[PDB]
């Protein structure tokens, strides 16, 4: 139950019960990873992201 | 209603339990058709499988 120490947290599966079984649902899943860390930040916004 | 006892005409008050007792001349079935439409997409399944 450690779920403030986990890396996902309860969005992802309230995502990821209810959406279409489309590729793009795993391309969200997946680009819902991103850190927030100041540089992955810095990469991010580089790039128009 | 007034419901017919035997030699008398006692009221007769009951719930509805479901929306969908109420009458075709104030819920409509295009209505309902449109509403379960919202609720299909509220599921992300407005393109149903």
């Amino acid at each position: 139950a450690h779920e403030y120490h986990n890396w996902l947290r309860s969005p992802f599966s309230r995502y990821s019960a209810t959406c279409p079984n489309v590729l793009h649902s795993v391309m969200t899943l997946a680009a819902m990873l991103y850190k927030i860390s100041p540089v992955s930040l810095v990469l991010q916004t580089k790039a128009h992201i | 209603t007034h419901c017919q006892e035997n030699s008398e005409t006692v009221a007769l008050c009951t719930p509805r339990i479901v929306i969908g007792n109420l009458p075709d001349g104030l819920a409509p079935g295009p209505f309902h058709e449109l509403r379960t439409w919202e609720i299909m997409e509220h599921m992300r399944l407005r393109p149903p499988p």
